[PDB]
C-alpha cells in the first residue's frame, strides 16, 4: 500500500507558549503513517535566524523513529535551546524561523517552519537593550498560528539507492 | 480514535 508519500505530516503542536529564548523547545509531532515504514523516520529541529541563518543554522537536537506503524504518529519532540552566545543581546531580539524537518533514509519530504517572536518583557530592556543578552527575559513566543509547510516529493521504499547524499561543496 | 505515542529515539543508528 503505497499511496504516494507513505508519510504526511498532519501538523506540529507548539507546546512551549510563551516560552524562553534559553528554555526547550518542545513541538508534538502528528503524522499519518500509509504503511509501515520499513526505513527510519528522522526527526530533527534547525534555529534559523530570520532567513538565511545570521546565527549560522543549527540543529538543535534529533530523533529517529521505528519501528513506525500505519495510522497517525504522535509523540512529543524536545529540542536543547540555542545559547545566545551564538546572537548578540541585539542580534536574538528579532523574529526568526525554526525548521521542523523529516528525512526518511536520508530523504528529506517535510520541512515546516514557524517564526518566533523574541523580545525582552520588560519595557526597560526592550527600548534600552543591555550589553550582555539576560534571554532569561527574553521571551519566544512561536506564531504557530502560522504553520510554514514545505513538502518534497521523495520516493518511499521503491527507490534505488543511487544519490541520497548532498553533493559536499567547498565553501568559503 | 487511535494514536501511536512511538518511542522516538536520540539518532542511536544501528545497522
Amino acid at each position: 500500500g503505497a499511496m504516494g508519500s507513505i508519510v504526511s505530516l498532519l501538523g506540529i503542536k507548539v507546546l512551549n507558549n510563551p516560552a524562553k529564548f534559553t528554555d526547550p523547545y518542545e513541538f508534538e509531532i502528528t503524522f499519518e503513517c500509509l504503511e509501515s515504514l520499513k526505513h527510519d523516520l528522522e526527526w530533527k529541529l534547525t534555529y534559523v535566524g530570520s532567513s538565511r541563518s545570521l546565527d549560522h543554522d543549527q540543529e538543535l537536537d534529533s530523533i529517529l523513529v521505528g519501528p513506525v506503524p500505519v495510522g497517525v504518529n504522535k509523540f512529543v519532540f524536545s529540542a536543547d535551546p540555542p545559547s545566545a552566545e551564538l546572537i548578540p543581546a541585539s542580534e536574538l531580539v528579532s523574529v526568526t524561523v525554526i525548521l521542523l524537518s523529516c528525512s526518511y533514509d536520508g530523504r528529506e519530504f517535510v520541512r515546516v517552519g514557524y517564526y518566533v517572536n523574541n523580545e525582552y518583557d520588560e519595557e526597560e530592556l526592550r527600548e534600552n537593550p543591555p550589553a550582555k543578552v539576560q534571554v532569561d527575559h527574553i521571551v519566544r513566543n512561536i506564531l504557530a498560528e502560522k504553520p510554514r509547510v514545505t513538502r518534497f516529493n521523495i520516493v518511499w521504499d521503491n527507490e534505488n539507492e543511487g544519490d541520497l547524499y548532498p553533493p559536499e561543496q567547498p565553501g568559503v | 480514535l487511535a494514536i501511536t505515542m512511538l518511542k522516538p529515539r536520540k539518532k542511536a543508528k544501528a545497522l
